[PDB]
RNA sequence: GAAGACGGUCGAACUUGACUAUCUAGAGGAAGUAAAAGUCGUAACAAGGUUUCCGUAGGUGAACCUGCGGAAGGAUCAUUA
RNA sequence: ACGGGGAAUCAGGGUUCGAUUCCGGAGAGGGAGCCUGAGAAACGGCUACCACAUCCAAGGAAGGCAGCAGGCGCGCAAAUUACCCACUCCCGACCCGGGGAGGUAGUGACGAAAAAUAACAAUACAGGACUCUUUCGAGGCCCUGUAAUUGGAAUGAGUCCACUUUAAAUCCUUUAACGAGGAUCCAUUGGAGGGCAAGUCUGGUGCCAGCAGCCGCGGUAAUUCCAGCUCCAAUAGCGUAUAUUAAAGUUGCUGCAGUUAAAAAGCUCGUAGUUGGAUCUCUCUCGGCCGAAGCGUUUACUUUGAAAAAAUUAGAGUGUUCAAAGCAGGCCGCCUGGAUACCGCAGCUAGGAAUAAUGGAAUAGGACCGCGGUUCUAUUUUGUUGGUUUUCGGAACUGAGGCCAUGAUUAAGAGGGACGGCCGGGGGCAUUCGUAUUGCGCCGCUAGAGGUGAAAUUCUUGGACCGGCGCAAGACGGACCAGAGCGAAAGCAUUUGCCAAGAAUGUUUUCAUUAAUCAAGAACGAAAGUCGGAGGUUCGAAGACGAUCAGAUACCGUCGUAGUUCCGACCAUAAACGAUGCCGACCGGCGAUGCGGCGGCGUUAUUCCCAUGACCCGCCGGGCAGCUUCCGGGAAACCAAAGUCUUUGGGUUCCGGGGGGAGUAUGGUUGCAAAGCUGAAACUUAAAGGAAUUGACGGAAGGGCACCACC
């Protein structure tokens, strides 16, 4: 880790990391382009 | 306990409590000052001028007879040496363990003894540039000390 | 023995600062190097994904398998050995479940009979294993 | 070498109650432990003591009664507030009822109630019971 | 009296080097760890069948062995004019 | 790590937390620059750049929730896109407008306070207790219930009109009406082997499943698992995990330890630090005798004062219906309260003067006096007015004289240094002697000799071993040699000389605190080993042989390189040990011993005398030791120190904190290297260990016995 700036950095990396790769699969639904968003309702 | 030897040794003098000049003594004050000026301008320290009276001129104390110690009788009418008495002899004693020494340098007994000899004048230098008997400069070089005694 | 001085309090106060590192409570909770060797970095509870169920043998003098599972921790990538405590409690637990893991109770070492194992399981599919085992409650796919 | 000259003097008479004697010798004598050893006297732990002139430094002859049980000395002279004096009696002392801290305050050495009367603080020096 | 320019200053930032530090894909081997109730002697504890232990140098399948110098934590608190 | 006020715990000392509503700082995605203004380097302002990112008709345009809500993400981990300016206050031109400041609700077992889940009566008991009967047994006299026996009386929780509350509502308070008999309007969470309250009851399982913080439980009778019953603890709460505090005298200032359990540096010197022996009984120029002004050498200490935000904490008053709270209230318009303490260190102030530091004159350019000189110079004096000159005033500097009771505390059973006679296997250099071992020369008589538990490797008429005379080479200094001596410790024995040190003793010498312990830094350091020369007698790591052996790469025997010896460099370690830091005081005996001093009968020698030696009997001082003891310690073994220790504090250095990993890895440093110094963590364990006891065992001894032993 060493000396609290390549700490702070070491969290923005890993933070950047993780903060992009929940992106790559968001807008596999429901985007402008659409597919549309398929609700299905019951009632119980 | 002695300083630089692991004896602890009970042997001294002791004074009595009577602190008066008895009554054969028939020296004055004057007299035995006197006889000190004369002692003194043979060569002799403040720790053999008092041997010399006790033995043979019978004056038990000096500082009993004369209201006055021997080195301020002789340090105020001149005749006193610079370096101290104590000092002197620890620093002739420290010229001829390193004055031997060069002749036998295998001799790692007084090797170790000039170090102690060594110790025991910064102590008292130290001494005595507190109390301003000596300047503030003074210091024992290991060359020099062939012409300080 | 101890210095005794009235002006003896700098060597009093830096003596005991160096004879403090010599405790081993004191070093392990402040040199850092056993919270950042941790698997949850000073956390009470942790959450995982279950990689296997692994059953691990008991000690020396008394015989059992103790039924454990490989949990891998979502906030750091650790792995882990969890225990799951009661009878018939691997049976609420398949794989790749979910399960929030405690520490066993002797704070970071193993409690007796299993060797090597620091947690255990408290909850798999966000219910309870109290809920499960004794009824209460059933198990979510 | 001798620092301090009444913790050796005290526990010269604190070593002798022990073995039983009934009087001790304690040189050298400062003037500290003759205020002390008056202090111990007039409180009946002591009695009479008698004050040896060489002319270097007296020595004291301590009649002994057998009533003294602990006699100490505290190092260093710490200083007490009068308001920080109870801990100290309740470190030192065995009950409420008996025993005295001596302390050296500028209205001169005396005793805790004393102190405490006067309303003066000072440096502990020692107790007896 | 607007745009715009010269020069100064403040200074974000860019480019390339050096020192690093960290996130990241890869055969090879490396050490310790989880046990092991698996095979050959039996180094040690009895004078443990070469009393043992310490330092230090050398040689081995290995516990070790041997040369030098200690210690008793020895198996003697002692050996006769 | 935003800091404080503070918070948790706590005997006393302490330890840890303090993002968080009060004060102070900072910052609005990251740096930077500005405009306006009293105030901003402002972000609910602007301009750039770096990072993200919205619309777009592709030319452009606009961004900044660490405000209130809300969303995603993150995670063990945290509430409503609600109502209102009515309260407390703020802003504005303002009695009027505005305020996600703030208030009110909603969610909320964070947490803290109060507090239901039943009470009572009559019967009956093969229940207990009180009075009598010897006892059976006699009673509203007091209690109890595994009576799901009977019986009314009481009530909330709910359901619910109304009032009250509020901005408007809710909630609580107040009241209608309904509202309890398995009062089903049922109380839970952990446990029942010990720590630790409470079942070796019953069924099941059979070292499995599992329990268990720890110890332990389970292999067919489980006090421990899975359950049923019963019992226990807390109780609208109770388990678990982790942080932390006490327990922990297991961090020790109070208050620990260091011979053998973890641990005193190999020894000594030494700067800083820390600690240091006795001693010493308020006055001048002014104002109305009472105040100014000065002090005296400077402080530490102690006591008082004044200044120390509120809230919190402590604490006073007050029936919130009690309480936690609150700052209110009380009396028949009045009477009240809204106290007070605490608020370390540092800084102000005033009194004390013990303790502790420090000054004050020693070649007197010292105090107090009046005497004279030199230089500068005040501002009043001459009715004002220009000029001169004094006086005094105030300084600064020199020369005599008087006077001071003129001025040095003692000499530590502290230390240094003299001096005196001794003493010692202390050290160095030079010199000297001894027997032995090995080799060599010669002679003698001869076939064996060496070594072993036995042999064997080995030397022999290219004459071994043995007896004799010599020569040399290097090593080593016996017996005398002791629980004796010296040395800082390693360490040190033949004679003689030389050189320079030392302890102890003796002293009516000297200096007069110069001292103790010690970071840094330094000297010496057995053995072994590494660079260079010299020498190699014995012995000899490694190596080669022979034997013992199941096996020996060891023990045993024969050779034998480096080494063992001398000198110049390095290395700096040992069971370097008393496994015991140094200085200091106090504390029992006894007999010896070594060195020095003092006193004394009487024996020897120097021919008799003195003196000295040798003894004999004591005394004193310091040494290495010994025996002894209910001094006291200690877990004991044991220790006159390892004592003077819960009755705990004489000074001071080093150093330990369950066992392993490990004195390892890494980094630095030292070294020719060998290695030395310094020195972890991950993980792993419930014990490792110390003394002592009783057996058992011994190829340890002493004794004893048996034809189930031998002879």
């Amino acid at each position: 880790e060493l000396s609290r700036v390549d700490q702070r950095h070491r969290a923005s990396q890993l933070r950047k990391q993780k903060k992009e790769a929940v992106l790559a699969e968001k807008r596999q639904l429901g985007g402008k382009d659409g597919p549309p968003h398929q609700v299905l309702v019951v009632p119980l | 306990g002695r300083m630089h030897a692991p004896g602890k040794g009970l042997s001294q003098s002791a004074l009595p409590y009577r602190r008066s000049v008895p009554t054969w003594l028939k020296l004055t004050s004057d007299d035995v000052k006197e006889q000190i000026y004369k002692l003194a301008k043979k060569g002799l320290t403040p720790s053999q001028i008092g041997v010399i009276l006790r033995d043979s001129h019978g004056v038990a104390q000096v500082r009993f007879v004369t209201g006055n110690k021997i080195l301020r009788i002789l340090k105020s009418k001149g005749l006193a040496p610079d370096l101290p008495e104590d000092l002197y002899h620890l620093i002739k004693k420290a010229v001829a363990v390193r004055k031997h020494l060069e002749r036998n340098r295998k001799d790692k007994d007084a090797k170790f003894r000039l170090i102690l000899i060594e110790s025991r004048i910064h102590r008292l230098a130290r001494y005595y540039k507190t109390k301003r008997v000596l300047p503030p400069n003074w210091k024992y070089e290991s060359s020099t000390a062939s012409a300080l005694v | 023995g101890k210095c005794r001085g009235l002006r003896t309090a700098r060597k009093l106060r830096s003596h005991r600062r160096d004879q403090k590192w010599h405790d081993k409570q004191y070093k392990k909770a402040h040199l850092g190097t056993a919270l950042k060797a941790n698997p949850f970095g000073g956390a009470s509870h942790a959450k995982g994904i279950v990689l296997e169920k692994v059953g691990v043998e008991a000690k020396q003098p008394n015989s059992a398998i103790r039924k454990c599972v490989r949990v891998q921790l979502i906030k750091n990538g650790k792995k882990i050995t969890a225990f799951v405590p009661n009878d018939g409690c691997l049976n609420f637990i398949e794989e790749n479940d979910e399960v929030l893991v405690a520490g066993f109770g002797r704070k970071g070492h193993a409690v007796g009979d299993i060797p090597g194992v620091r947690f255990k399981v408290v909850k798999v599919a966000n219910v309870s294993l109290l809920a499960l085992y004794k009824g209460k409650k059933e198990r979510p796919r | 070498v001798r620092m301090n000259v009444l913790a050796d003097a005290l526990k010269s008479i604190n070593n002798a109650e022990k073995r039983g004697k009934r009087q001790v010798l304690i040189r050298p004598c400062s003037k500290v432990i003759v205020r002390f050893l008056t202090v111990m006297m007039k409180h009946g732990y002591i009695g009479e003591f008698e004050i040896i002139d060489d002319h270097r430094a007296g020595k004291i002859v301590v009649n002994l009664t057998g009533r003294l049980n602990k006699c100490g000395v505290i190092s260093p002279r710490f200083d007490v507030q009068l308001k920080d004096l109870e801990k100290w009696q309740n470190n030192l002392l065995p009950s409420r009822q008996f025993g005295f801290i001596v302390l050296t305050t500028s209205a001169g050495i005396m005793d805790h109630e004393e102190a405490r009367r006067k309303h003066t603080g000072g440096k502990i020096l020692g107790f007896f019971f």
